[PDB]
């Protein structure tokens, strides 16, 4: 049942900060743009714009 | 089926007695003369196959002998319960106070 | 001590039970009163005890 | 030139076994008649395995790597016992005494925590027959014991234990004890695992071997709560031998 | 309840002849227990080895038996095991270890008796709670 | 009252399985603590049955 999770992959978003992979492979490691860091990176965005909006 | 080994083996002898593979050497100061000489000897020299195997442990006196003797009445061998024996727990199974 | 329980009326009358494991549940029962065969199914009972409409 | 402890305190070194410099390819001559002993062993794990479960039965059950995550609390040091000269001219090592366990918590991709007793308990390891110099080829291969990673006292969250605690559910005085039945009775499991040690480098005058090892045993089965991994530990070794 | 003749009357040794102590020498037992070995024996146990109490049926059952009054005197001339087999001097306080336990360097032979009385008062007064720590607090 | 009853009928000869099977299901089942109204919880909700079960 995942939606998004197809979206970051096909970009090139593999890995997990927990260690996994959506391949299957064992023992890679994403750096910052994991798929918890494309989230965290929307949610600090979508703050950011809240602001942006509140000044507007 | 799952059984609690140690509430298993205090429906055997050592439930009433001194268990010389098992019990915790604490145990020995219930009767005059094993504790600590005696009672040291008879856990290193673990495990026995009957009581009366308790008189071959090696450099006992002949008062140390006689002692065992006296007390071979209270005494009684089971097999290894290995939760009672690991982690030393026969010279302190955290019981105090 | 060598404990044993025997049961009278009920569903188990004229049973006697042995070995320590079975008297035991039983006796942790027995703090409770009288002993009862319930269904836990039906309502997907939790085993933990409610009050009464006279409680509430 | 040789440390003391308030150099070594706080620097991560205390956890490291002995090392030999390269020139220590040499030979300890075993004479046969002559009683040996080891007067230090100390293993040194670099690296945990653990072995997947696929649901499947097949698949391929390989070894990942994992993380550790209880910090340089690893080595087993100190360890001594006797080395008996065997007929053929095999040494066995004998285990009787050191700090021979530690508790280590690796974790898996995932998050899942293994806990483990890393352990040479017992080890009876024995080389080759025919050994009349421990060499750069030797290998010590030998069988050890893996007691409970819990001990008998311990207590679960809800007071559950062993030798100590309630054998029930007090929270549910009236559940079902059938299906609880795996978590209210403890078990204390006793499994062996299976050490190889290769020699790499003996300094033949002081009699100090040094190598690598590969240990393969179970992990924690918490008092039997669940089924334990299959543990691959590898790293490196060092033993001293003296003529008792 | 008072504390009677028959309270304080303790055995005097091992062949059946027994001492009455009087109320000052139970008070002065006390006292000279509280200031030389409660540290270790509050309560009739013993913190640095909880496997040996003070209680009468444990120091019956010593080599030799301590149960009594000479035979606590003794204990505190020359302290054993709990066999007997080995002197303990060294490591226990005592008369002959008062250079190492300067606790015991002015005590007197009527403040051993003292404090042997009070050993063996204690119990008949307290019950259970004499040598049953924190489970009879 | 089941002590009564039961000595009762012991009294009159009865066996041990005699007395006991005399004694109504009901009267035992109001000895029995899981009906008492101090045994409950706040947030426990539901019925009596939802703790122990249906009693059988
Ligand atoms: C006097 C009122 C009263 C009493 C004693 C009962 C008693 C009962 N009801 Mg009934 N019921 C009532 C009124 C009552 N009801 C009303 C008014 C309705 C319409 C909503 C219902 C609808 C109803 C249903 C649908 C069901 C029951 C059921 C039951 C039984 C289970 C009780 C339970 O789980 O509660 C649980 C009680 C609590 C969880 C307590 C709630 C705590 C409150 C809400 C906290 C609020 C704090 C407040 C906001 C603080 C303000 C702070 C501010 C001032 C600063 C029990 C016999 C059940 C049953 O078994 O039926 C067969 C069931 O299914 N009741
Ligand atoms: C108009 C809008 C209405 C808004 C109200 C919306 C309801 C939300 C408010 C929460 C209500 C309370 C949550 C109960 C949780 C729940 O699941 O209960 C659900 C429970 C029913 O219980 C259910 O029973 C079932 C069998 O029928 C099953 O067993 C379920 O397992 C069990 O949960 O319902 C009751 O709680 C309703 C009755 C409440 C009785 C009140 C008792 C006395 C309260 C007075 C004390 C007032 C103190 C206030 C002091 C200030
Ligand atoms: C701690 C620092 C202690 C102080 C102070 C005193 N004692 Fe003690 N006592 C201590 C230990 C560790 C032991 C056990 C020694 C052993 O290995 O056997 C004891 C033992 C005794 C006993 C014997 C108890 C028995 O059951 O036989 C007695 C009677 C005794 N100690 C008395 C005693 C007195 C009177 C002290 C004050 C002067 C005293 N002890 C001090 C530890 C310590
Ligand atoms: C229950 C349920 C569910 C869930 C759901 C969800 C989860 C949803 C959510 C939703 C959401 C989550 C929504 C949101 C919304 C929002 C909005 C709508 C907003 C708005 C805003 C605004 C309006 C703003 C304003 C402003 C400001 C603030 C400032 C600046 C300016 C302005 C004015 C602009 C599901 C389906 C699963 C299932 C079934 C049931
Ligand atoms: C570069 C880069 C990138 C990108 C980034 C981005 C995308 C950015 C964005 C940014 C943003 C998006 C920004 C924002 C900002 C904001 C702000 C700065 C705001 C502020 C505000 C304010 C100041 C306001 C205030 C107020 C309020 C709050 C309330 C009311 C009133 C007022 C109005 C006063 C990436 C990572 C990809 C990569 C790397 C590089």
């Amino acid at each position: 049942g995942m939606f998004v999770l197809p979206f970051m992959a096909r970009l090139g978003v593999t890995g997990s900060w927990s260690g996994w992979s959506i391949t299957g492979e064992t023992g890679i490691d994403p750096g910052f743009w994991s798929f918890e860091g494309v989230a965290l990176a929307h949610i600090v965005l979508s703050g950011l714009l809240f602001l942006a909006a509140c000044w507007h | 089926e799952l059984v609690n080994v140690v509430d298993e083996k205090l429906g055997t002898a050592y439930g009433e007695k001194i268990d010389l593979n098992n019990t915790n050497i604490a145990a020995f100061i219930q009767y005059r003369g094993l504790y600590p000489t005696l009672a040291k000897l008879i856990v290193k020299n673990a495990p026995y196959e009957s009581v009366e195997d308790v008189l071959n442990i090696p450099g006992l006196t002949e008062r140390q002998k006689q002692i065992l003797r006296e007390n071979l009445e209270h005494f009684t061998v089971t097999e290894v319960e290995t939760a009672l024996v690991e982690g030393g727990d026969r010279y302190n199974n955290g019981l105090y106070k | 001590q060598g404990v044993t329980v025997s049961f009278y009326g009920g569903e188990l009358n004229g049973q006697t039970f042995t070995d320590p494991p079975t008297v035991k549940s039983y006796a942790r029962k027995a703090i409770f009163g009288e002993i009862f065969e319930f269904d836990t199914e039906t309502l997907n009972s939790d085993g933990i005890f409610r009050t009464s409409p006279r409680g509430w | 030139q040789t440390l003391t402890y308030d150099d070594i305190v706080g620097t991560g070194l205390a956890n490291k076994c002995p090392t030999l410099d390269d020139t220590a390819r040499g030979a300890y001559p075993i004479d046969s008649s002559q009683t040996y002993r080891i007067a230090r062993l100390c293993l040194q794990p670099t690296t945990f395995l653990v072995k997947e479960e696929p649901k499947n039965k097949r698949q391929e059950a390989e070894f990942v790597p994992t993380k550790l995550v209880t910090r340089e609390t690893t080595s087993l040091d100190q360890i001594q016992g006797e080395l008996k000269v065997n007929s053929d001219g095999s040494l066995t090592f004998v285990e009787e005494d050191g700090i021979d366990f530690q508790p280590v918590t690796v974790q898996m991709a995932g998050g899942e925590r293994i806990p483990l007793l890393f352990t040479v308990k017992n080890l009876v390891a024995s080389t080759q027959p025919n050994v009349t110099s421990i060499t750069t080829s030797t290998d010590f291969k030998g069988e050890f014991n893996v007691p409970s990673y819990r001990t008998a006292n311990f207590l679960d969250p809800k007071g559950r234990g062993l030798a100590s605690g309630y054998d029930s559910a007090i929270a549910l005085p009236q559940a079902k004890e059938e299906e609880l039945a795996r978590a209210n009775v403890k078990r204390f499991s006793l499994t062996k695992g299976q050490i190889s040690l290769n020699v790499a480098k003996v300094d033949g005058r002081t009699g100090e071997i040094a190598g690598t090892f590969e240990s393969e045993q179970l992990s924690d089965d918490d008092m039997g709560a669940h089924e334990p991994h299959e543990v691959k530990i590898q790293g490196v070794f060092y033993a001293s031998i003296e003529p008792a | 309840a008072e504390l009677t003749p028959e309270v304080l009357t303790v055995p005097l040794n091992s062949e059946g002849k027994t001492i009455t102590l009087t109320e000052k020498q139970y008070l002065e037992g006390k006292r000279l227990f509280q200031y030389a070995c409660a540290s270790c024996h509050v309560g009739g146990i013993t913190k640095t080895n909880p496997s040996l109490d003070l209680r009468t049926e444990t120091l019956a059952l010593a080599t030799p038996p301590r149960d009594n009054i000479e035979g606590l005197v003794d204990y505190m001339k020359n302290p054993t095991t709990y066999d007997g087999e080995q002197e303990i001097a060294e490591v226990h306080p005592s008369l002959r270890s008062a250079d190492i336990f300067p606790k015991m360097r002015n005590l007197t032979e009527k403040d051993l008796v003292a404090i042997a009385g009070h050993i063996l008062v204690e119990p008949k007064i307290l019950g259970d709670k004499w040598g049953g720590g924190k489970v009879y607090y | 009252e089941i002590n009564r009853r039961v000595q009762a009928s012991l009294a009159s000869g009865a066996t041990l399985e005699e007395a006991w099977s005399a004694i109504p299901e009901k009267l035992a089942f109001y000895d029995y603590i899981g009906n008492n109204p101090a045994k409950g919880g706040l947030f426990r909700t539901g019925p009596m049955n939802k703790g122990d079960g249906i009693a059988q």
